[PDB]
């Protein structure tokens, strides 16, 4: 008559919400918070499970140009050095420019964004360009920026920070309030913020990715919006994630050993591998399967917010 | 402002505010009806001089001196404000999109007829833009604008990078833009695609292509592969928006075969209204099938604009692109374009 008790190896939070959801045997329908879900293969359930799983454990439940410009000018910084190969240099009347193989694509930049070396190289040699930190497309539904700081080599761990945010009001504030904080503690991060307002509210309305180390941004971060949690924010949080406070939660970005089965956003990879056990109990107690699943994904069953 | 400046000058009255819809397009566009009780579309294209007002008026002037015996149809310019980039024009009533038609299973054999009539009549010259279209842009398979980047979707950028980094995909679009010197050129749409068209009366009465800023004297197989690749697209993505990739290719593949009447139908309202259009041009096929390869990284790269991530549908849809780009005879005989 305990939750604890009927689901040992489990983060409490996760035991509590395995009872809210039951897979019959045969693996073919499904109960999700009295939603019933149904499929033709155990395979077809596998998705329409991850899907309700992940709509009521992570989740719950245009691009206006105000809400962007009062986004875009709470930011601190204008810029962020950039690497890449040199390629080209491209002599114009109108204004050299450098065609540089960034990561994530060959792009042709004016030549005065140009910052080690000062004097443009041979084609191949590395250069490095202060490029736009504030990003509106990038990432649909978003606006986005990257920290002023150079992220790490490999850029290796990330730890993320949903901020729950009730309205585009509220989300400015937390927005300001956040990225203020973040560069004082000179943080490795990136950044992003919803920037249409009928979309509001949302569990990850913010998202914060820090790198190398964190505690001394997320300390900050904590003591910018502890003022704001439950007004500003909503109280709940997602329950594969860590709270901090009323609306602020964080996480580890997924750390995958098995190849093909990997690279997920973490809700959906959790919901994953927790629909993953879930169905494989059904094909014949359930949280050892469970526990079993989560540990083949490189989640830690009692901490699921952390990988191994 | 200029709008209802231009709609009076004109006889119209001014636009009741309300009842004044607006549909989708980058250009800012007002339908409904006027105080005179005339209905009314109205597009404005913002100046500095704007290349796009005056080869779309290039347009409006040959579709005003048409016969109605012409497949080929404009729904009708009422009057035009160069200076302020405002074209007034007769509203087409209870127009759908050839885009929803396309979905709802309504763009049929005998539309895509239609079609191929209005653009084979089309092909068959002075006022005309003769400059180079920039589709597909060249100079970003070297490099993207910055500019441009700040724009664009994290999967538009990975798409753009996955272009820019297969060498023979590049190679093959510049051979491509190349014999657009050395060819029998016509007067060319240059942007079709299923939403550059509507049928009046909820999709039973006639066909109207529309949006002619890119119109210009250019390779006529710009318009047949656009409408071929429209086919190609849909029938390998908008119609499957954890399978394995093999799966992914079978499942496209299939509704691919499926979807090759439209374009036989297409290429048979074509030759009807344009018989010797390989008199000259022999390879007007094999080079129509090379632009609806392009097509689909064309449309991949736009609907990607609402993604973070490039699904493997759309992966897989790239791939079938490269077949056609990389090999447009065989394509050419498959998509039913080599009819005689
Ligand atoms: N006369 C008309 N009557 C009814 N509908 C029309 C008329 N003219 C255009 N439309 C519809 O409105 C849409 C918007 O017009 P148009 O395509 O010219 O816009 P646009 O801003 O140039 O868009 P884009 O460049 O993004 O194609 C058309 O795609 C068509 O569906
Ligand atoms: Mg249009």
């Amino acid at each position: 008559a305990s939750p604890v008790a009927r689901h040992r190896g489990l983060a409490p939070r996760l035991a509590e919400a395995l009872d809210a959801v039951s897979v019959a045997p045969g693996a073919r329908r499904a109960s999700v918070a009295g939603r019933t879900v149904t499929a033709d293969s155990p395979r077809d359930l596998r998705g329409r499970l991850t899907n309700a799983l992940y709509e009521e454990l992570h989740a719950g439940r245009l691009r206006d140009p105000a809400l962007e410009a009062r986004l875009a000018a709470a930011v601190p910084h204008r810029t962020t050095p950039t690497r890449g190969r040199l390629v080209e240099v491209l002599r114009r009347p109108d204004g050299d420019q450098l065609v540089v193989r960034l990561p994530e694509v060959t792009a042709r930049v004016p030549a005065d964004r140009l910052l080690s070396p000062s004097v443009p190289p041979a084609p191949g040699e590395t250069v490095e360009l202060a490029l736009e930190a504030a990003r509106p497309a990038l990432s649909p539904g978003f606006f986005y920026v990257m920290g002023s700081r150079p992220l790490p080599r490999p850029a290796g761990a990330v730890r993320r920070i949903f901020l729950h945010a009730r309205d585009a009001d509220a989300a400015v504030v937390l927005w300001g309030a956040a990225l203020g904080a973040l560069e004082e503690a000179a943080a490795l991060y990136h950044a992003k913020v919803l920037s249409d307002p009928q979309d509001f509210p949302r569990r990850d309305a913010v998202v914060l990715y820090l790198h190398g180390d964190h505690r001394p941004g997320e300390r900050a971060v904590t003591e910018a919006v502890s003022r704001y949690a439950g007004t500003l924010t909503g109280p709940d949080t997602s329950v594969f994630t860590e709270e901090l406070a009323p609306g602020v939660a964080a996480a580890w970005d997924p750390q995958d050993p098995r190849p093909g089965q990997s690279g997920m956003s973490f809700g959906q990879h959790r919901a994953f591998a927790l629909a993953s056990g879930l169905i494989d109990c059904a094909l014949a107690g359930r949280a050892e399967h469970v526990v079993r699943a989560l540990r083949e994904a490189g989640i830690d069953p009692l901490h699921p917010q952390n990988n191994l | 402002p200029a709008v209802n400046a231009l709609l009076l000058r004109l006889g119209l009255g001014r636009l009741d505010a309300a009842a004044t819809t607006a549909f989708g397009g980058r250009n800012d566009n007002w339908a409904g009806p006027t105080t005179t009780g005339e209905q009314v579309f109205v597009k404005t294209v913002t100046p500095l001089g704007c290349p796009e007002l005056d080869r779309s008026l290039s347009f409006e002037d040959l579709a005003a001196r048409l016969t109605p015996a012409s497949p080929l149809r404009s729904p009708g310019l009422l009057g035009a404000d160069p200076a302020a980039g405002v074209m007034v024009h007769r509203l087409v009533p209870g127009a759908r999109s050839g885009a929803e038609l396309a979905l709802d299973g309504d763009f049929d054999d005998d539309l895509c007829r239609s079609a191929g009539r209005a653009v084979g009549t089309l092909h068959g010259v002075d006022g005309l833009d003769t400059g180079e279209a920039p589709l597909p842009p060249l100079s970003w398979l070297k490099a993207l604008p910055w500019s441009a980047v700040q724009e664009r979707s994290m999967a538009q950028i990975a798409a753009w990078q996955l272009v820019q980094d297969d060498t023979e995909v590049v190679d093959a679009l510049h051979r491509l833009r190349d014999l657009e010197r050395t060819v029998p050129l016509a007067p060319a749409h240059c942007d079709l695609r299923f939403d550059q068209f509507i049928r009046a009366d909820e999709g039973a009465g006639e066909l109207y292509l529309v949006d002619w800023e890119e119109f210009r004297l250019a390779d006529p197989a710009r318009d047949v592969g656009a409408f071929a690749g429209e086919w190609l697209f849909h029938a390998t993505y908008s119609v499957f928006a954890g399978l394995t990739h093999e799966e992914i290719v079978a499942r496209g593949s299939a509704s691919l075969r499926r979807h090759l009447p439209r374009i036989a139908a297409f290429w048979q309202g074509y030759l009807e209204c344009r018989p010797q259009a390989l008199a000259l041009d022999a390879g007007l096929p094999e080079r129509a099938a090379a632009y609806a390869g392009w097509h689909m990284y064309d449309r991949l790269i736009a609907t990607a604009e609402s993604h973070a991530t490039l699904n493997p549908v759309a992966r897989a849809a790239a791939g079938i692109g490269r077949t056609v780009l990389l090999g447009p005879s065989a394509a050419a005989r498959t998509l039913g374009l080599s009819a005689e």
